[PDB]
RNA sequence: AUUGUUGAUUUUGUGGGUGGUGGUGCAUGUGAUGCCCGUUCUGGCGCGCGCUACACUGA
């Protein structure tokens, strides 16, 4: 009667970097929605931090998140590539002085 | 028979407009408005959001092309926020549109009185109580209240008796305008209702229940 | 058991139904046995929780709103254990002078002659100086 | 000392008689905390009038008033954390009393009150009550917390706890509560009490001190007294008063079995039944809620509806080029 | 033991209309 | 929600049925007869489908 | 009035006109 | 013995669409409406604030009011039929013009702000939320019988028509289909507006009518009748 | 004390009454009338072509 699994249950939603992830959505596509994260950011952090790819987001442990905020906070330290991470109006004002002129020749 | 004051044994329905946010203001003299004058009513130093007539005026449009009022079964009252009582004659057919509603307002506030060639409009002395019929059910609507069945009400209510509701003409404020002068609130539906909506639907119920077809 | 569907009232029922909800009123009797001791057998499920309905009523403001919640819809997906766990009385006074909103101390306009009783208006009946 | 310093004579005065509204409490408790038995009518004299004027000074001074109920309130729960019950005195009788006096007790959050009502109910659930003179002491708290609730008749949860062992202890166990935790197992009445003669259920705070029968009888017929009222006010209300005082039940069945003559169990108890017979008891249903309408959007417009520079300095060589080529040709 | 389970509950938590006669915002 | 998929080819769904808001923890099919699958839920009501 | 306010109080309305319910947050929390 | 439902948290009914056919509503067709611009900037036109202007055109001032089509406007979407999500109206502009309503729109109460939302409808086709996240008010392709469900019942308002009870009407009607009522929300006219789509014509009440009455004595029977409440 | 030298005119602390060179009508100005509730400057496109999207027959 007693079963208590190790992993633990489905997360709905979870909470990173001081964002709302839903855990339907896939790790990656569920961390883009963080502000500075982008699809390949979020790929290469979830390549680093060694997590499947093909899990939700609710299905995280919790080892793989504290290591997934320790690598966006500190990119370099993890080996982050660096590469990866007035004048008009005086033209306009020639322009009308120009069309006058022309309105004076016509 | 055109229903007045003065009669009190015949079984009607009265409709009493609270809270009415009719005012004349002159920089010339015109009923307020909460878009036509903003600055305006700044400098009087109220909330924009009460100043709105055209709520007073969609009700008076439902009350009195109702089937019912057609039947000579209601008479309406206006209380003003100010406390002006207004009474408003069963046989007015007043402007359709809303400038000329205001134009016709801001004549009744000051002559205090419309007059045809049996005032169509009279302004009259408060409390609401020494007009309405002498025997009386008094109710107010109420979003908290329980909601009721408007025909079964008006059903189990007796016939030598009248029923007044004090239906709140306010955009938005507390359900405590009429509360001393009524003895029950009672709700009208679950979904928070528009003031020209409810006095309709408490309409349709007393065609229904009355017959008046 | 926080709710029976079968005991609410519906302004459109018709009159026999009203008649057949009031019979139903009147043969209900509470099933749950505090005796028995297989949690599988105290019929509980068949009973209801009017125990948390009156913690509603609970003296302390703060207690009297958690117990509100049960007549709230359940948005929430959890609650979080430990932040009510470790509570004492002493927490509670602590907590009550490190108050982040601060109203104003209220009086009362009752008069009482006297605060304690004999050994016009007293304040404790039955105890005296 | 409030003549000679009115708020007109002189400037700082309001300070003055705030600091002394603050420092007559202080006075109040003082006097009731000193042995007072010899004089007991002088001593009558004296704290009714100190409350009557401290009163006066509250409806002016209430926020300094405030200020030092907060304070000692912070006392009495420090004393008690290294004392237990031998901080608690008189003094602090007398003031749970006064602030009832001078502040609404009737409100669901106040800054003295609901500090007063969690310390009080503190004692009546974690004091050990294992004295005559400790059950006395928790007798007067339980008509000091009814008479808070007087209006607003809140479930206080202590209350029903404080009932239940008082009543057991006057009883000892009869082995069918064990679910009830007892402190002292030696307050028991004899069989010989007479439970006829009137015996006043007053309970004096002087004779606290002091504390043998009639004193155990009188203290018994004080809490029974605040039973009845608490069953007839607060408990009948809640959806749970059935479970509520079904253990209260057994305990005052047990009264009546072990003392025939003894009628007010009896009275209580007939009551009881009297209530539990009218009262409807249906499941409860608290999840019933309005049907929430399709939602609301307002719509985007314009208020004068019309059918950055560099795209303006674009457009306009469009209309200078055409009009060249036209020229030029 | 309450600070292991206050760890770990913290990716669990989750941070974070109009009516009878209202009138849509002016401006 | 009940799913139906080909054996071997995880794309195209042939059916999706929704027995009930509870979960549907025992979906099988009949043994003698293939039209027809069985769902049992949390609602403790143990449907017989058709697909 | 000083009944009204006392009735108010005593439903809820917190003079500083709030609510019980606004005191309720953080409170759980810290 | 029944068990209850997984979630009881109360939740929005759908929002009706066109697009949807298979549910029960109800339909109210607002035909004969008067809504049409012209550049003074452009402006709805109205019987009383543009005389002239209606003059020069040589259309007639009696048939130039948009506030008609306001009032009733008003007293559908906020009848409680439209909070339930059981409502959703079309316009039909005297031009021939088929305007959808999304039941979701909350449109301005005065008539000033109302008028200047039909010109931005008018002209650039549809109109989005201020959170911008659907379409409020979009113009639609004629006919109308295209976007009305595929089983429907279609009717006139008719002061000819014999009288009958609305909330007879919709009960002793079965319960797949759904119901159109054509209002006319001009002043004055032949009900001959909709004869081609209507199967037959009926009255509500012996007395004249206003159409926003007429449209909001016929909901509340819907109501009462699908015990909206 | 205070003014701008002046002399108790003010200032400070604590209470505290006031809608009033207010309007608007009514009754032979008057009415314990009904009814409600400023000052001076400084600024103010129309008609036409072509292409891309709005996804699962897809990314």
């Amino acid at each position: 009667s007693l079963v208590v699994q190790e992993q633990g249950s489905f997360q709905h939603i979870l909470r990173l970097l001081n964002t709302n992830v839903d855990g339907n959505i896939k790790i990656v596509y569920a961390l883009t929605t963080i502000k500075g994260v982008g699809r390949r950011y979020s790929n290469l952090v979830c390549k680093k931090a060694d997590v499947d790819l093909h899990k939700r987001a609710g299905e995280l442990t919790q080892e793989e998140l504290e290591r997934i905020v320790q690598i966006m906070q500190n990119p370099t330290h993890y080996k982050i590539p660096a590469w990866f991470l007035t004048l008009a109006n005086n033209v306009e004002s020639k322009l009308r002085d120009d069309l006058e002129r022309l309105k004076k020749i016509r | 028979p055109v229903l007045t004051s003065k009669d009190k044994i015949t079984k009607r329905m009265i409709v009493v407009l609270a809270m009415a946010s009719l005012e004349t203001h002159k920089i010339k003299y015109v009923l307020l408005n909460c878009d036509d004058h903003q600055g305006l009513l700044k400098k009087m130093g109220r909330d924009i959001s009460e100043a709105r007539p055209d709520i007073t005026h969609q009700c008076l449009l439902t009350l009195l092309d109702s089937p019912i009022n057609k039947a000579g079964k209601l008479q309406v009252y206006i209380q003003t926020s100010r406390g002006i009582l207004i009474e408003v004659n069963p046989t007015v057919r007043i402007p359709r549109t809303f400038k000329r509603f205001s134009g016709l307002m801001v004549q009744l506030l000051h002559k205090l009185s419309i007059r045809s060639v049996e005032k169509l409009l009279k302004v009259i002395k408060n409390p609401i109580t020494d007009h309405l019929p002498t025997k009386c059910r008094k109710v107010t609507l109420s979003f908290d209240a329980p909601v009721i069945r408007v025909q079964d009400y008006i059903e189990k209510l007796d016939d030598d008796e009248s029923i007044c509701v004090f239906v709140g003409a306010m955009a938005r404020g507390k359900d405590n305008f009429a509360d001393e002068y009524v003895d029950e609130k009672v709700g009208l539906s679950n979904y928070p209702l528009s003031a020209s909506v409810a006095c309709s639907k408490f309409c349709h119920g007393a065609e229904d229940a009355w017959n008046i077809l | 058991m926080l709710h029976n569907p079968a005991f609410i009232s519906n302004p459109f029922q018709t009159p026999d139904q009203v008649a057949n909800l009031k019979t139903l009123k009147e043969n209900y009797v509470d099933p749950f046995d505090v005796h028995e001791s297989d949690p599988e057998l105290t019929h509980a499920l068949d009973s209801s929780l009017w125990e948390l309905a009156s913690l509603m009523e609970h003296y302390h403001p703060n207690v009297a709103t958690l117990a509100k919640i049960f007549a709230q819809p359940f948005k929430k997906l959890s609650y979080n254990m430990e932040d009510f766990l470790d509570w004492n009385y002493d927490s509670l006074l602590n907590a009550e002078s490190s108050r982040k909103l601060k109203t104003l101390p209220t009086l009362e306009f009752e008069a009482f002659t006297n605060v304690f009783d004999n050994e016009g208006n007293v304040y404790l009946p039955g105890v005296a100086w | 000392i409030i003549k000679a310093y009115q708020p007109k004579l002189a400037e700082g005065n309001k300070e003055k008689l705030g600091k002394f509204t603050a420092v007559l409490l202080r006075h109040i408790i003082f006097l009731s905390n000193q042995n007072y038995l010899k004089n007991v009518q002088s001593f009558k004299r004296t704290q009714n009038a100190l409350i009557s004027i401290l009163k006066s000074l509250s409806e002016k001074y209430n926020r300094e008033l405030s200020e030092e109920c907060r304070d000692y309130i912070n006392e009495m729960q420090a004393r008690y954390k290294k004392n237990h019950f031998d901080a608690l005195s008189n003094g602090d009788l007398v003031f749970f009393s006064i602030i009832g006096i001078l502040f609404s007790t009737s409100d669901q959050y106040h800054l003295v009150i609901t500090p007063a009502l969690i310390l009080m109910s503190q004692f009546l659930e974690q004091i050990k009550f294992n004295s005559l003179k400790r059950i006395a002491f928790g007798a007067v708290l339980v008509r000091i917390v009814s008479q808070y609730q007087r209006i607003s008749k809140r479930y206080i949860p202590e209350v029903v706890y404080f009932f239940q062992k008082i009543l057991l202890t006057f009883i000892v166990k009869p082995l069918d509560f064990e679910n009830i935790r007892l402190d002292s197992y030696e307050l028991g009445l004899p069989l010989d009490v007479d439970f006829t003669k009137k015996r006043s259920t007053i309970i004096p705070l002087h004779t606290l001190s002091t504390m043998p029968v009639d004193q155990c009888v009188s203290v018994l017929l004080n809490v029974m007294e605040s039973l009845d009222a608490t069953i007839s006010t607060v408990w009948k209300s809640l959806p749970a008063f059935n479970e509520i005082i079904l253990p209260i039940q057994q305990l005052l069945s047990a009264y009546t079995s072990k003392y025939s003559d003894f009628e007010k169990p009896r009275n209580i108890l007939n009551k009881v039944e009297k209530l539990t017979k009218f009262t409807e008891h249906i499941p409860l249903a608290l999840q019933n809620h309005k049907p929430v309408s399709i939602p609301t959007h307002a719509p985007k417009y314009e208020e004068n509806f019309n059918p950055k520079m560099k795209a303006q300095l674009k457009k306009e060589r469009k209309f200078t080029m055409k009009e060249i080529r036209k020229d030029a040709k | 033991d309450k600070k292991a389970r206050r760890r770990t509950l913290r990716f669990y938590t989750s941070k974070i209309r109009f009516k009878g006669d209202d009138d849509i915002p002016y401006k | 929600l009940v799913s139906v998929y080909d054996s071997y080819n995880p794309r195209t769904i042939l059916l999706s049925i929704n027995a009930s808001t509870h979960p549907t923890h025992v979906t099988k099919f009949h043994t003698q007869d293939n039209k027809i699958l069985a769902t049992a839920s949390d609602d403790r009501v143990t449907r017989l489908w058709d697909i | 009035e000083l009944e009204q306010q006392r009735l108010d109080r005593m439903n809820g309305m917190i003079e500083l006109e709030r609510g019980v319910e606004d005191l309720d947050d953080g409170f759980w929390e810290n």
